[PDB]
DNA sequence: GGCTGCGTACGTGCGGGTCGT
DNA sequence: CACGACCCGCACGTACGCAGC
């Protein structure tokens, strides 16, 4: 009984003070700038009488400032499109205006868009965009790479590679890194391979002279290794 | 002392008086159809009046239309000051119940964090509010929801997405179905691609993703295990003789409803570039 | 110190609401 | 479609503190 009476009391105190909150927020938001602080009648009073001083187009302008797309009501052959197609991909009513969207579209991407023409979503490519509809609209989104295997076995590669040292990938996808190293130094890189594996997803940076910074991968949800990232680049 | 007394109740009266009459005067003054406005609590009223005042002040149905989701609008505090009317088709609320007060109300908690660090130009990031819609429904009888938001600031403006559930799913595209660790378990392909399922199958989708891009890929994954679903940027994926290709992805999370438990993973996978370089 | 208007609080009984079973 | 179960907005009365013919 007393619980809930005293509950009561304090949520009775946080809804007076939260539209004490209202009021004063309400009471700065509104122009009537005063001396200092009205009581709450005459702060609504005035709230109201402001209030008296009175959309669409506003909220075009909003999904513009939010997406940066445009709007198109189209047939293929188009009949209108947003002015805003300008700030996005230019061409403005060129090869718009009426003119069959296919002539707009990647000359590859024309039989997915027809196959989606029997609501209604897709993603285009167009001339310098995920799209949506029933008309519709559209909007937008010296080093190199190197995975490798857990005892230094290649993966994949970053062509700019051949630009780097002048190589190319095949003839290195699935060889040894152990076998490109300098004898000299055959063991350190193999102690980086034998530190990275332990060094739990963090990186490992080591002079090969080629610096490179070589950390493990662990799949993020099991969190047990399968690969070995290791940017290498020249110095 | 009693003369005080009685007059302190009637003059209290009176201010009560006109009391709620501004009060349901201020809701005559709305952009509400009064079908709805003095209909309404008081504090609401303080709530929507600020959040319009402020909307006004910071600044055919064509467009909307085709839009998926709706319409955010937020400060630097997060008292989100405007929401579209398409609301209703998603989430289940009302404009009218969430116009003008917190986002973090709203919002999972364990993900305002995000939000905080994104009120700190270009913006595309994963929410999680509380639909209850399935038809609309209670609070608390309702649960959390994802939403994916493109957004730009001034003072804050979103658009707000919904993901397909492949509990209600639907040449461009091929699903696809793997473990947790992400380990195929079924499959569609070839055409765009490459490979086959029969190839594949087993075959962490780590080892045929690009170096440049599984940095993106590991952290909408480790969204996609911490919040619900997702839809990644545009990946330069492997074939099976060429390059790459533009790829994106609409991932969602399978929960055994048997105690709601973390059991598999579906993949919608969009395709957008031809096999780049042969050779 | 008297007593007043005057205003903002805290506490609470009561009507109308909604959820569970 | 009920009934007490409760939760809540909104009255309501009364309290404490400011000012001042």
């Amino acid at each position: 009984e007393r619980l809930a009476r005293e509950n009561h009391s304090e949520i009775e105190r946080r809804r007076r003070n939260k539209m004490t909150a209202y009021i004063t927020e309400l009471s700065d938001m509104v122009p009537t700038a005063l001396a200092r602080k009205p009581d709450k009648l005459t702060i609504l009073r005035m709230a109201v009488s402001h209030m008296k001083s009175l959309t669409d187009q506003e909220l075009k302008h909003l999904i513009l400032e939010a997406a940066d797309g445009f709007l198109f009501i189209v047939s293929g052959r188009v009949v209108y499109v947003s002015d805003s197609v300008t700030p996005v991909l230019n061409q403005p009513q060129s090869e718009w205006f009426g003119s069959t969207l296919y002539d707009q579209v990647h000359p590859d991407d024309v039989d997915k868009l027809r196959e989606q023409l029997s609501r209604r979503s897709f993603i285009c490519r167009m001339r310098c965009v995920h799209c949506t509809g029933y008309v519709a609209i559209g909007r937008l989104q010296t080093e190199f790479i190197s995975r490798h295997n857990i005892e230094g076995i290649f993966t994949f590669v970053d062509h700019r590679c051949v630009a780097t040292v002048g190589y190319q990938p095949q003839e290195l996808l699935g060889k040894n890194i152990v076998e490109f190293c300098h004898p000299e130094d055959q063991q350190l890189l193999r102690d980086s391979f034998q530190q990275v594996v332990k060094l739990k997803g963090q990186v490992l940076s080591v002079m090969f002279w080629m610096r490179t910074s070589s950390f493990t991968f662990q799949n993020p949800y099991s969190d047990e290794i399968e690969y070995i990232i290791c940017t290498n680049t020249n110095v | 002392s009693e003369r005080r007394k009685e007059k302190s109740r009637d003059a209290a009266r009176s201010r009560r008086s006109k009391e709620s009459e501004v009060f349901y005067e201020l809701a005559h003054q709305l952009p509400l159809p009064h079908n709805v406005s003095s209909h309404l609590d008081k504090a609401s009223v303080m709530r929507l009046t600020i959040s319009y005042l402020r909307v006004r002040k910071l600044l055919d149905c064509f467009y909307l239309k085709a839009l998926d989701g709706f319409v955010m609008v937020l400060t630097d505090d997060g008292d989100m000051v405007y929401i579209s009317d398409n609301v209703n088709k998603y989430m289940g609320l009302t404009q009218f119940e969430l116009t003008g007060h917190s986002v973090f109300d709203f919002t999972h908690p364990c993900d305002h964090e995000e939000m905080r660090e994104m009120l700190t130009t270009q913006r595309s990031f994963f929410l999680r509010m509380k639909c209850t819609l399935t038809r609309t429904m209670n609070i608390k009888s309702a649960t959390w929801k994802v939403l994916h938001c493109t957004g730009h600031i001034h003072c804050l403006v979103l658009i707000c997405e919904p993901i397909p559930h492949p509990s209600n799913i639907e040449s461009k595209t091929f699903l696809s179905r793997h473990s947790l660790d992400m380990k195929f378990s079924y499959c569609d392909i070839t055409e765009l691609m490459g490979y086959e399922p029969e190839e594949l199958l087993g075959r962490s989708i780590y080892e045929y993703y690009h170096a440049l891009d599984s940095d993106h890929l590991t952290k909408t994954h480790h969204d996609m295990f911490t919040k619900g679903q997702v839809t990644t940027g545009q990946y330069r994926m492997l074939a099976k003789r060429g390059g790459y290709v533009w790829v994106e992805t609409q991932a969602t999370v399978i929960y055994n409803t048997k105690n709601s438990q973390p059991q598999c993973i579906v993949c919608v996978n969009y395709v957008v570039s031809g096999i780049i370089q042969h050779d």
